[PDB]
């Protein structure tokens, strides 16, 4: 991309942070840069345009700059609720067109350790009934997003028919993901207990379902 | 370019003035004003609204910079034209000054999209003027955005003898044309030129002067009507919308006579140099 | 207040047309340049066109000219954006923007955003199947094998409308997608409102109401 951003940027709350955006004379050398917030599953917003000019509703913890080819958006007083993606765009002289850059994803450090929430369902009366039949493990509110998942039928582990969701940040600053297990009616049948094994941080959480 | 006025405030130097977007900056300018100190809470939102106004004017200048390279030739015909073959170098000088009228034309796009940036902004603020009760709203904004932003310049204008000062150009210029017809020449045709440029520069003036008058009398009674009283909320809209008009149709004459009166000066001496060359030197 | 609602998202060919509309309301819409930008998913920014107040300029991205067309009618506050030979690169969610200030090239105003996926796989309706169940006994439905992204579920037509939790999507190695949306029913040891999930796939034209618990 024209514009150059870190993929990520880091800092603990209370203090200022700093993201770049390197460009070039064609574009922000000459052109008005405008930064913008995208949070988790929402459309973005503008913070900054005009290179410095904080958009009315904006918070004044937000501000930006501009000195030759490279812009800069500070974050000053930091929240968790500012943890969200970040862009820089400006008009490009040499193409006719916005170029924007690749976006910046804010992390706040220090937020307390949580313990998946884990809900595990069994094949629907449909679906059965339907010929069909598969295993429902839902995960959601581990702060650390990174979960392993091991699924079990009568303690002897699945191999296959498993598929699970990379994680994906809630709107609180947690992570959610859910992890799929497909089986034929007779095989659920076939067993007494199927187990969902979610680990995070060292300790497993367990969830266990039977027909 | 029938609304386009050119200013020559000082030697090797031009500018030229789009009259209606001046006025149009100028008038969504005390809009916004008005809008943030119609509440005592909004006044803090005048550093928004300064920085605000001064990324349009830079964005505004950009665009006209565009014909910096047009306008400096004509800058130089002018300096060969006023630093002493007369028909070749006035040729140049029309067809040079129709290629800066073009190259302002060609940018009119780029001008008119900063000037409707302006007026959104503007009636965005104007759209947010709140009142305790529309049946009575209150006019701080009014009296608070004349006594610090329009008074002094009111003032000021009161503190000149405009008239006099068209008095004492046409003077000048009745005296310069006597002393060309009690003469005795590149030097005369030279002169002929500073002189209708003059003249043209002070009919220019005259015009400004008139305004600059009206709109001073207009403003002083129209005010005293509009503070330390209240007003329902559709009226109150209406008179700011007046006095905001009044305000930019009387600062852009004023801006302009300034100018206009720079640039006259600035070629009289010229004219008085050409007559000093032609009697002690030739 | 001030926005800006999206339609005309879906499923298209590679090669194919489609055109999206934006409705306009909140601000005079006669006034402003308006824009689209578009993001793929799980990717960044791109933007794709701006137009002027009346249409006399319009601006386009590069790799989307000749195929694409900005285009308003200020009578009906409304922005369009006819997209022709559809590219699978074009597949992304395309945001109605509004450009203030114009000078500045600013995207003030952001719609929610239109869907619009190029394949040349076909669409395919979901089985939507109910979930069975702190002293909060949680369930939901189950969404399974639709393609292509978005499936919406709601539970107005039920109630707990804030306080569900409606996963993100598998993406399956059939290259179809399944979902799962639960809320954390806070009456819920036998005693319950009458939650429903208002599952409905727009480009399978399924509109699938599941009553899951009817108490």
């Amino acid at each position: 991309s024209a514009l150059t951003q870190p993929p990520s940027v880091s800092e603990a709350p209370r203090r200022r942070v700093t993201i770049y955006c390197s460009g070039s004379s064609s574009n922000i050398g000459n052109n008005a840069v405008s930064w913008y917030q995208q949070l988790p599953g929402k459309s973005p917003k503008l913070l900054i345009y005009f290179d410095d000019l904080v958009t009315s509703g904006v918070s004044d913890r937000f501000s930006g700059s501009k000195s030759g080819t490279s812009a800069s958006l500070a974050i000053s007083g930091l929240q968790s609720e500012d943890e969200a993606d970040y862009y820089c765009a400006a008009w490009d002289d040499r193409l006719n067109g916005v170029v924007f850059g690749g976006g910046t994803k804010l992390t706040v450090l220090g937020q307390p350790k949580a313990a998946p929430s884990v809900t595990l369902f069994p094949p629907s009366s449909e679906e059965l009934q339907a010929n069909k039949a598969t295993l429902v493990c839902l995960i959601s509110d581990f702060y650390p997003g990174a979960v392993t998942v091991a699924w079990k039928a009568d303690s002897s582990p699945v191999k296959a028919g498993v598929e699970t969701t990379t994680p994906s940040k809630q709107s609180n600053n947690k992570y959610a993901a859910s992890s799929y297990l497909s089986l034929t009616p007779e095989q659920w049948k076939s067993h007494r207990s199927y187990s969902c094994q979610v680990t995070h941080e060292g300790s497993t959480v367990e969830k266990t379902v039977a027909p | 370019a029938n609304s386009i006025d050119i200013l020559q405030e000082k030697e090797g130097h031009l500018d030229f003035v789009i009259i209606p977007h001046y006025t149009f900056l100028d008038y969504y300018k005390h809009l916004s004003y008005n809008s943030i100190y119609h509440k005592s809470s909004t006044y803090g939102k005048y550093i928004a609204v300064d920085a605000f106004i001064k990324k349009i004017n830079e964005a505004y200048d950009k665009v006209k910079s565009k014909c910096n390279d047009i306008k400096n030739d004509l800058i130089a015909t002018i300096k060969k034209l006023e630093h002493p073959t007369f028909k070749k170098m006035m040729d140049e000088y029309n067809t040079k000054k129709k290629k800066l009228i073009k190259c302002i034309k060609n940018h009119e796009n780029d001008f008119n999209k900063i000037c409707m940036d302006m007026k959104n902004y503007g009636t965005n603020l104007f759209e947010q003027l709140s009142c305790y009760n529309n049946n009575f709203c209150n006019t701080n904004g009014i009296r608070y955005h004349y006594d610090e932003y329009i008074h002094k310049l009111i003032l000021s204008v009161k503190s000149k003898n405009l008239n006099k000062d068209l008095s004492d150009m046409t003077n000048i210029l009745q005296q310069s044309e006597l002393l060309l017809t009690n003469l005795n020449y590149i030097y005369i045709d030279t002169i002929k030129f500073i002189h209708k440029e003059m003249k043209h520069i002070f009919n220019r003036i005259e015009y400004h002067t008139k305004i600059i008058n009206d709109k001073t009398k207009i403003i002083q009674d129209k005010i005293k009507l509009n503070i330390w009283r209240t007003f329902q909320k559709d009226e109150l809209l209406k008179r700011i919308l007046d006095m905001s008009n009044e305000y930019s149709l009387f600062i852009t004459s004023d801006h302009l006579r300034q100018m206009l009166y720079n640039t006259f000066y600035s070629k009289e001496k010229h004219l008085n140099n050409i007559f000093h060359h032609l009697i002690y030197v030739l | 207040e001030v926005q800006l609602v999206e339609s005309g998202g879906g499923l298209v060919q590679p090669g194919g047309s489609l055109r999206l509309s934006c409705a306009a309301s909140g601000f005079t819409f006669n006034t402003y340049w308006m824009s689209w930008v578009r993001q793929a998913p799980g990717k960044g920014l791109e933007w794709v066109a701006n137009i002027q107040q009346d249409g006399s300029e319009k601006d386009y991205l590069n790799s989307v000219r000749g195929r694409f067309t900005i285009s308003r009618d200020n009578a009906k506050k409304s922005l369009y954006l006819q997209m022709n030979s559809l590219r699978a690169e074009d597949t992304a969610v395309y945001y109605c923007a509004r450009d203030n200030p114009a000078s500045a090239v600013a995207f003030d105003v952001w719609g929610q955003g239109a869907m619009v996926t190029v394949s040349s796989a076909s669409t395919k309706g979901p089985s939507v199947f109910p979930l069975a169940p702190g002293g909060t006994a949680a369930l939901g439905c189950l969404v399974k094998d639709y393609f292509p992204e978005p499936v919406t579920v709601s539970w107005n037509s039920g109630a707990l409308t804030s306080g569900v939790h409606t996963f993100p999507a598998v993406l399956q190695s059939s290259g179809l997608y399944s979902l799962s949306s639960v809320v954390t029913v806070p009456s819920s040891s036998l005693g319950t409102q009458t939650y429903i999930c208002n599952v409905n796939h727009k480009p399978s034209n399924t509109k699938v109401d599941k009553r899951v618990e009817p108490k």
